[PDB]
């Protein structure tokens, strides 16, 4: 622990195994402060836009989420052939997820 | 290595050679010394199996572009590549090489 040591190390690499393909992907992120660290409530009508199809009612927040729901955010390209070009299927078994080198700007 | 194409070997696979066993047709009543040239006409038929356990390196490459690899195309055609015709004729469209994958120099 500490300033000067760092918690974690870069790992965006991609293992194939028997049946088992392990993809890991590194990526830095900033996070800003939302909505003055406050709880606004939004509406249809807070953005002025009208259509009774369109209306909404909802609550902005001051935090933000990590999504990776997408599959460009664990698979190359060259990945993807390597997985589409033999393989009659997959599925996902496990998750690790790290959150590391944190710096307060 | 051949310039053909193919593995060198000092000791390569053995021939096989095989011969009907001749089968005189039937020899004179009173001797003769000479070889017996009438023959009883015949030929035999079988079924022959090769069996060949081949070594194969996996391709590990770090490349994120998908490659180059060898397909099939799905364009209607008169007959399917690689099958046979009306006539029942089998037929090979292009002759097809071992270098799709790419590495580095």
């Amino acid at each position: 622990d500490g300033v000067g040591s760092s918690s974690g190390n870069w790992h965006c690499d991609s293992q194939w195994l028997g049946d088992r393909v392990i993809t890991t992907s590194t990526r830095t992120w900033a996070l800003p402060t939302y909505n003055n660290h406050l709880y606004k409530q939004i509406s249809n009508s807070t953005s002025g836009g009208s259509s009774n199809d369109n209306a909404y009612f909802g609550y902005s927040t001051p935090w933000g989420y990590f999504d990776f729901n997408r599959f460009h955010c664990h698979f190359s390209p060259r990945d993807w052939q390597r997985l589409i070009n033999n393989n009659w299927g997959f599925r996902p078994k496990r998750l690790n997820f790290k959150l590391f080198n944190i710096q307060v700007k | 290595s051949p310039l053909m194409g193919g593995f060198g070997m000092k000791h390569p696979p053995p021939q096989i050679l095989i011969k009907n066993t001749p089968v005189p047709a039937d020899p004179p009543t009173a001797f003769n010394k000479d070889k017996l040239n009438s023959f009883i006409t015949q030929y035999s038929t079988g079924q022959v199996s090769v069996e060949i356990e081949w070594e194969l390196q996996k391709e590990n490459s770090k490349r994120w572009n998908p490659e180059i690899q060898y397909t099939s195309n799905y364009y209607k055609s008169n007959n399917v590549e690689f099958a046979v015709n009306t006539e029942g004729v089998y037929s090979e469209p292009r002759p097809i090489g071992t270098r799709y994958l790419t590495r580095n120099l």
